[PDB]
């Protein structure tokens, strides 16, 4: 067990093995984002929950620092469940979105007024990455960096369908380790 | 009280040109729009210098008629003020001033207007304002790209930094106005009087402006010409004889490959090579 | 067939939701035998709730049930009395909003008196309400055709 | 109760929605529609829509039919389509095979405006050449099977089991609700309306004073329908490049 504070202002509370993070640990970054999860050899490894500055939680299973494999991302009226390759989404995914802007405006059909199901949708989709990239280093095109995401494509060519209503924050994230996180439902809207 | 003076364009002629080209809102709404712009421009409590009709935005529960006024911070992209209404003749509402933050933040999303100004916009890609600010950002982005004028009609006045409507300007034949080398931008790019021919081409060496004609036969002698925007569907410019006009009618959505925003980056940690436990020598 | 007496109260009328309420009433298998949009006076609103002359909240209500125009309806369905009340839901708007979030009063009510609806509760009361509001609709001449009570009603008429 | 949509009323009511046609094309239609309707032997023929092209010669598309019959629980209209690029001379818009339907569904972008052009697709490398009129027909078929809006209970079934106008139709009780409208291919009395569609793919604006409802498709932006309740008329029109809106979940 250990508690550590770094010169940049980042802190860690958790477990160490041979001078590095290992096992359960909560890291608080200088920006205000909190990663509560599993570490190995001093980097994220295994299942963890990452609340980011944008007040959205990213779950999944990191491997050598990067979120790899099936990962979900959440915001009040949004959920993205998809593949991740070296932290970047690439491959099959599903976007689940609720219409929050018009929850108090009158409905177009009198069937929806009294229906016990909300106005949520769900779209199968896919993200796309340049071919040469996505490999593991040991030329090839570079990965999509943050500001531009140059090379990242997105394809969706099916219809959406109905879906169960979402809630925020997800109980897989509680207890919430940051502040100013809203709360969303359909009987209450955005709060 | 005496009605104040104001300058404008020939709006009935604009309705006629648009109808001849097959775009716009018709000619009954052209009359209604001209009378509404009159009721705006001739208002004492609102000392307006010039009125113009920007276009119409379609929403889910209502729509937006948008007028652009000049009023006798005040430069760049806030040179004009914008008043919107749901129905022509109804009470107007001034839109706020645009800030580069909300322009940049709306450039990342793609939404349908709800027709109510006091409504939220986005949750994940956070838009700082409400619907009114999103509408103002849309207006700014569309004005920067679509509002144009015939070439050689205006010139750049160096000192005053404004535009001089020359009065020896002669229009070409209507069917020659349907070229992209016959119009120029009259709004700052968000240099100034650059021809529409030098725009960003669409994927495939495709020009960003496509012609529209008034008649299917090249032998009719008095026909209109114009261009339609590919990037902003619903933005049209067009001239017949000596009259011409630009307008936007549509939903507000761009025409570009939309990539939703990925989840934001995750922060790294401190480098271990500079934080490592020391030790004293061994026996 | 069961006939019940309904009511759309001025708060729902002012909000522009009487048409939605009637459309939902008919989406739920009911059939509006009759509809009317009137304005209730003071003395008639008294006599309508005349069984609550000693109740405390009576003036608070009667001043609300004259605050605007109302919609009087006559609904009909197999087993209409209780289905209508299952539609209107609980009388406390907040109780209803807690229990049935998709109920009628849980969508168009705001207060313990601004619930937007008023159904009947018993067939006796339903018949009395309907005869009070729509004195033209004939209600069960079959039952009232008692061969003995008719002579007594003749004595009454003379 | 109307017997057939009137192009004048359609262009008048849907002009606010930007669904307009050129003046020359308007006159040319006023002459050309009856000629083609007679010389094709059709009972009904109307302007279906207008698809924009890259060279300025938009395709006007007209749809006609003779009789609609109930088959397998669907009100089938044996429709026939025609196209034009000036509004005066109508040519046939021939159906497309099912195998080619997928390929033309894969072709996107604004049409070229040259009926002799053909696009190319590549598969496992076998290349197919798809004529432009095939793409046009496929886009029209998709938009048609998606919208085809009429009011509810405006049609009725007759003794020969054919779908005919309900001449005693009184009007939609609640014109601002999606229950008042339905697809054309839904049988009368089947209870299937536009409210059974995917929630959020339709918008309705109702001017309760003049009595004019406008139903806009959000899945195919460009399809407009109008219903006037004081005169009991209605009609629809498509204007646009013909591509479906796949980003709808992110735009609502």
């Amino acid at each position: 067990r250990g508690v550590m504070v770094f010169p940049d202002g980042g802190t860690y509370v958790g477990e160490f093995v041979a001078d590095k993070f290992e096992g359960q640990g909560q890291y608080r970054y200088p920006d205000g984002s909190v990663y509560t999860g599993s570490w190995a050899a001093g980097q994220k490894h295994g299942p963890g929950v990452y609340w980011d500055t944008a007040r959205g939680c990213l779950r999944g299973e990191w491997k050598k620092g990067l979120l790899v494999g099936k990962g979900t991302y959440e915001q009040p009226a949004l959920r993205f469940e998809g593949e991740f390759v070296r932290g970047m989404p690439a491959g099959t995914a599903t976007y689940t979105l609720t219409g929050h802007r018009t929850l108090d405006m009158p409905c177009f059909a009198a069937q929806h007024i009294q229906a016990e199901e909300g106005p949520t949708l769900a779209l199968p989709c896919a993200y796309g990455i340049p071919p040469g990239s996505g490999d593991e280093p040991q030329d090839k095109p570079p990965l999509p960096a943050h500001p531009k995401y140059e090379g990242l494509t997105f394809t969706a060519e099916q219809l959406p369908g109905a879906a169960p209503d979402t809630v925020f924050p997800p109980e897989e994230g509680k207890p919430v380790p940051i502040t100013a996180v809203p709360a969303f439902s359909v009987s209450t809207g955005l709060v | 009280d005496p009605p104040n003076e104001f300058e404008a364009e020939n709006m009935l002629g604009a309705a006629a040109v648009l109808d001849c080209l097959g775009v716009g809102l018709g000619r009954e709404l052209g009359v209604n729009i001209a009378l509404a712009a009159k009721r705006i421009g001739e208002d004492p409590k609102l000392a307006v210098r010039s009125v113009r009709f920007f276009g119409k935005f379609l929403g889910l529960y209502s729509d937006y008629f948008v007028f652009e006024v000049a009023f006798k911070p005040g430069k760049g992209a806030n040179k004009f003020t914008y008043l919107v209404c749901s129905s022509l003749g109804g009470p107007l509402t001034r839109l706020p001033d645009v800030t580069p933050a909300q322009v940049k933040a709306s450039r990342r999303i793609k939404k349908l207007l709800t027709g109510r100004l006091t409504s939220h916009v986005s949750t994940y890609p956070a838009f700082p304002g409400n619907e009114a600010n999103y509408l103002r950002a849309l207006i700014a982005r569309i004005s920067a790209a679509t509002v144009v004028a015939p070439s050689d009609l205006f010139s750049l006045n160096d000192e005053t930094g404004e535009l001089e409507r020359a009065e020896d300007w002669e229009p070409p034949a209507g069917r020659e106005m349907a070229a992209p080398t016959a119009w120029v931008h009259v709004r700052p790019h968000l240099d100034l009087l650059a021809a529409l021919e030098e725009d960003a081409q669409l994927p495939g060496e495709q020009a960003a402006w496509t012609p529209i004609y008034s008649s299917a036969s090249e032998a009719v002698k008095t026909q209109a010409g114009g261009l339609r925007s590919l990037v902003w569907p619903g933005a049209v410019c067009g001239g017949r004889g000596s009259e011409w006009t630009c307008v936007y009618v549509g939903w507000g959505v761009k025409n570009a490959p939309f990539v939703p925003l990925p989840p934001p980056p995750v922060a790294q940690e401190f480098a271990w090579g500079e934080v490592e436990t020391q030790e004293l020598e061994l026996k | 067939l069961e006939k019940t007496f309904a009511l759309i109260k001025p708060d729902a009328v002012r909000a522009g939701k009487a048409q939605e309420i009637m459309q939902l009433i008919e989406l739920n298998g009911f059939t509006i035998i009759a509809k009317q949009k009137l304005q209730l006076t003071r003395a008639r609103a008294e006599e309508f709730y005349g069984e609550h002359k000693g109740k405390e909240f009576f003036p608070k209500l009667v001043n609300f049930m004259t605050s605007g125009p109302i919609w009087a309806l006559v609904l009909a369905k197999p087993g209409a009395i209780l289905a209508w009340r299952a539609l209107m839901g609980p009388t406390n708007v907040f109780k209803a909003r807690a229990e049935q979030p998709k109920c009628l009063r849980a969508l168009y009510g705001t207060d313990g008196t601004q619930n937007a609806t008023h159904g009947s509760d018993s067939p006796i009361s339903a018949a009395r309400e309907i005869k009070f509001f729509f004195p033209t609709l004939s209600g069960d001449p079959t039952i009232y055709a008692e061969p003995t009570a008719a002579a007594e009603y003749i004595t009454k008429r003379i | 109760v109307q017997l057939e949509p009137n192009i004048t009323l359609v262009l008048k009511h849907l002009a606010s929605c930007g669904a307009v046609v050129s003046a020359e094309q308007q006159a040319a239609l006023d002459h050309s529609i009856p000629i083609k309707r007679i010389e094709a032997g059709l009972r009904s023929l109307t302007l279906w829509g207008r698809l924009t092209t890259l060279n300025g010669k938009d395709y006007l598309v007209a749809e006609g039919y003779n009789v609609a019959s109930s088959k397998e629980g669907a009100a089938v209209y044996e429709t026939k389509y025609f196209y034009s690029q000036d509004g005066a001379r109508w040519s046939d818009l021939q159906p497309v095979d099912s195998e080619t339907a997928t390929r033309c569904a894969r072709i996107k972008g604004m049409l070229s405006g040259d009926p002799a052009k053909n696009y190319e697709l590549e598969e496992k490398p076998l290349v197919f050449q798809i004529p432009e009129l095939a793409v046009l027909r496929c886009r029209v078929d998709a938009i048609a099977t998606a919208t085809s809006v009429i009011p509810t209970d405006s049609t009725i079934l007759n003794a020969a089991s054919q779908v005919v106008p309900n001449r005693l139709f009184a009007g939609a009780a609640y014109p601002e609700k999606l229950e008042s409208y339905q697809h054309r291919f839904s049988l009368p009395g089947s209870g299937v309306t536009l409210s059974q569609d995917l929630r959020g793919t339709w918008a309705v604006q109702y001017d309760a004073f003049k009595g004019v409802a406008q139903v806009r498709s959000l899945l195919f932006p460009g399809y407009f329908f109008y219903y006037a309740a004081n005169e009991l008329t209605w009609g629809s029109l498509y204007v646009g490049d013909g591509l479906r809106n796949n980003d709808l979940i992110f735009m609502l």
